[PDB]
RNA sequence: AAACUUUCAACAACGGAUCUCUUGGUUCUCGCAUCGAUGAAGAACGCAGCGAAAUGCGAUACGUAAUGUAGGUUGCAGAAUUCCGUGAAUCAUCGAUCUUUGAACGCACAUUGCGCCCCUUGGUAUUCCAGGGGGCAUGCCUGUUUGAGCGUCAUUU
RNA sequence: GUUUGACCUCAAACAGGUAGGAGUACCCGCUGAACUUAAGCAUAUCAAUAAGCGGAGGAAAAGAAACCAACCGGGAUUGCCUUAGUAACGGCGAGUGAAGCGGCAAAAGCUCAAAUUUGAAAUCUGGUACCUUCGGUGCCCGAGUUGUAAUUUGGAGAGGGCAACUUUGGGGCCGUUCCUUGUCUAUGUCCUUGGAACAGGACGUCAUAGGGGGUGAGAAUCCCGUGUGCGAGGAGUGCGGUUCUUUGUAAAGUGCCUUCGAAGAGUCGAGUUGUUUGGGAAUGCAGCUCUAAGUGGGUGGAAAUUCAUCUAAAGCUAAAUAUUGGCGAGAGACCGAUAGCGAACAAGUACAGUGAUGGAAAGAUGAAAAGAACUUUGAAAAGAGAGUGAAAAAGUACGUGAAAUUG
RNA sequence: CUCUAGUGCAGAUCUUGGUGGUAGUAGCAAAUAUUCAAAUGAGAACUUUGAAGACUGAAGGGGGAAAGGUUCCACGUCAACAGCAGUUGGACGUGGGUUAGUCGAUCCUAAGAGAUGGGGAAGCUCCGUUUCAAAGGCCUGAUUUUAUGCAGGCCACCAUCGA
């Protein structure tokens, strides 16, 4: 999920406070792995081998 | 300007690649779109 | 195609002197083919008579070289111990 | 392993050694009852026949064998063209069966080497 | 590397051989003014004066092979 | 009044979902495990019957050689040309291979361009260039030819 | 003036070999932080690590006692299970948190001296002279035997010589094992609806191989493969067995005679600090500066005192273990084009930014392409008859198809 | 026949894209008149040519360097694509043409800076280059040639880099 960078910006341009577009980001959202509601960001419960 | 030596064949490479998208591509696919991403246009991009 | 590898190795230095000069005589025709549109039934004979005449000439170098003596010089048998540094 | 695409991986970028074998088709019943062998690889001047198919049990030969394509042109399975040329036409060799096996120099000694 | 590839024998080399003397060449790239002239002098059988250089945006260096007065021009060019 | 407006039916038409698909995974399990100055990984620009161009090749260019493997002619390909049918040639190996250029490296530079110092070889008027070859002043280390200061302080004059 | 030489300090050019770079993870060392927590709070703590740089290797990296138990007893390093939140520290607040003992795995041990003060027959070395091409010859620096012993001091504990050779090693030969090549892969045919049979129906066999995937439809017998047997040809990396020399040289075991041995100082630690939370605070450990003894010195968390125990300040060493850049195989309650590798497909290629870089659109016929001859209308686009083919109710923009949009 | 997980959608000025909306409405690029006839053609205000007029002429004339790099050129096409048509284009595609001792690519002085080695010191770096160095004259010995070239001895009187 941390394979992109997308930043906060807010109003003044057409993007939200949510990390959608920033330093790249087509359908690759999140600053790191962030935004599960955002498609292509993270997951709610990302499955792990540790559990 | 005055051009040096190793600028010239980088520019020659760029203008050789200014030719069309290869016509062998849609013989494998047949019809269906494969679009590409380089060449050079004179007004737009320069070379590296 | 033209000459052949295993035949050149089993030659003598007196014959290999003729191989060097007389093979690259036909090479003059091959460059003219590039200009007049190439075609493989003439143009294809352009490769292996660079080293294959020189290496078989250097059979008389290498097989004589194990009887040297001096100090200093490298390129002959010196970069042979690369995978024997440890 | 147990995988569709990753099993096909080996078949696709198979080396030229394996592509000899993978030009396969079965042998006919009186070739089995003569020798023993299951299948043997498929080559140009073999007489061929169609097994499973609408071209059912017809006589043929092969015209071309191809290396990377795998598919072979089949003689007697012949249609025309728009321009009108009677060409041999393609089939994959699994849909075929060979009736010829040659004897030759030492394909004679291949089929009867050490095991046979 | 090594010097001479071939002449370039388009309609352009059929201008400047009838009128303006030279044979237009297309040699290798690092093949300079001295190297190209004496390499023509031994190989082709013609005596050679100033031979010049110019690279196009194609990357290939041309050579402008000027001849002497006792030799010909037409029977120098068309021999191959 | 059904044009403008609304619904149904019959007859279709411009847009277009999901799933079975699939030479592509992920994750887990077992066994082995890098190449290079003899010129690495990688680009340049050459090499087809016809040719955009795959794929191989690259001054004995779809290869190059000896042996065990009958019908060869890779790919877009249909076709044309050429050789053979009970010893054509296929594939593994060993040997051949190593154009220009990148560590790149005669050397500076803005990769595929491009010029110095020395030796060898060839031509020519003494001269100058060409054909071609090499290094801590492209890393390190040794032997041989062969060097100095100064003191505790030498043997003889 | 002048004649003849050694060590400190401490060079430059010719000429055999030897080497550069591209790369990921694993470890050791060094300059060496912080977002943070006690809801805050400079000294608990993120922490000896990041990030940067250095060092060593194929494993890294450690280690064989200046140890524990506690008078009963034992004896390296490393990994795992018991252990331990115990024993302590911190506004005793977050937090951090051992050792010993029993069991399991795999467990072998060695290099330096009476210090050192060191010199020759010969052994024998770094540099270097003549010969002038790794072969022959010569000198100094020097290591122990040795030519040959002390210095500063001490004990009754204990050692050394001499003889017999054997084992290792080296040489020679065989057996076992590994690698590579090469070959047979068992087991199958019929019938019927039909466009194709892998269904259904009928009769057998292999099966060790019925995991799998591909195959004109469901598969052991259609295919690619697997289980299982066989021809030989090379190699010493491992393992086993056998044979020769007692190896004119090096060690051990056995047996006999005769007689008596040691020590490493900038360290022990210190005025004071500190790498350690200095608190009564061991140890690990030495900034500025100095500085100690071998019947004597040191470990065991205060000291007098007593008992058990170890002997540095030079140095080395196998495994249990950690991990990937390349390749192959198998599987996991593990996807089926919004998933997942950047990307299934000419995805780094029409493009955009000076710029390590960002980076979209994007899958698709059938058995066979036969991919629409021919005829007719229109100017190409467009519109109708006719052929090919299993079906054209499969027509190339080639699966199933809804709606806004739109007759 | 029963056990297991990323397990029920209407919403944070959210998120992945198409489609709706104002709307076929405005815009359609700074007020340097345009009128008329032809060539060619399927189509002509625009290409191209003629007649005629507006217009500028210290520039609508002429012309070099940096920067860019073949965009000029001839050949060749009207599909995508040009604020419209379009017979047209650098869009599209293919090849050619650029010939220097001669025009630029050098030494030394300034702004200013570099290369190398060891040390002072914790690195950076400053310092050394200033005496040898570098360069030149004179003398001697061995070898070889059409010539030559080398080694040793002797000469104090000068020393950083860039328009």
């Amino acid at each position: 999920g941390h394979q992109t960078s997308a930043e906060s910006w807010g109003t003044g341009r057409a993007v939200a406070r949510i990390p959608r577009v920033g330093g790249g980001g087509t359908g690759r959202s999140g600053q790191g792995a962030f935004g599960n509601m955002c498609r292509g960001g993270r997951m709610f419960a990302p499955t792990k081998t540790w559990r | 300007a005055q051009k040096s030596f190793r600028i010239k064949q980088k520019m020659a490479k760029a203008k050789k690649q200014n030719r069309p998208l290869p016509q062998w591509i849609r013989l494998r696919t047949n019809n269906t779109i494969r679009y590409n991403a380089k060449r050079r246009n004179w007004r737009r991009t320069k070379m590296n | 195609a033209g000459v052949k590898a295993y035949e050149l190795r089993t030659k003598s230095k007196e014959q290999l002197a003729s191989q060097l000069v007389d093979l690259k005589k036909e090479l003059a025709e091959l460059k003219v083919q590039k200009l007049s549109r190439p075609s493989l039934p003439k143009i294809k004979t352009v490769r292996k008579s660079i080293a294959c005449v020189l290496t078989v000439i250097n059979e008389q170098q290498a097989a004589a070289a194990a009887a040297a003596a001096a100090a200093a010089a490298a390129a002959a048998a010196a970069a042979a111990a690369a995978a024997a540094a440890a | 392993s147990s995988d569709r695409r990753k099993a096909r991986k080996a078949y696709f970028t198979a080396p030229s050694s394996q592509r000899r074998v993978l030009l396969s088709a079965p042998l006919s019943k009186e070739l089995r009852a003569q020798y023993g062998i299951k299948a043997l690889p498929i080559r140009r001047d073999d007489e061929v026949l169609v097994v499973r198919g609408s071209k059912k049990g017809q006589e043929g030969k092969i015209s071309s064998v191809y290396r990377l394509k795998f598919a072979v042109q089949v003689d007697k399975v012949t249609k025309e063209k728009v321009n009108g040329a009677s060409v041999p036409i393609n089939l994959h060799p699994s849909k075929l069966v060979i009736t010829k096996l040659h004897l030759d120099k030492d394909r004679k000694a291949l089929i009867q080497r050490k095991g046979g | 590397y090594k010097v001479i590839e071939q002449p370039i024998t388009s309609e352009t080399a059929m201008k400047k051989v009838e009128d303006g003397n030279i044979l237009v060449f297309q040699v290798s790239m690092k093949a300079n003014k001295y190297q190209i002239k004496k390499a023509v002098k031994e190989l082709y059988e013609v005596d050679v004066l100033k031979v010049n250089t110019l690279v196009r945006p194609n990357g290939t260096k041309k050579a402008y092979v000027r001849l002497t007065a006792d030799y010909d021009a037409l029977d120098i060019a068309n021999r191959i």
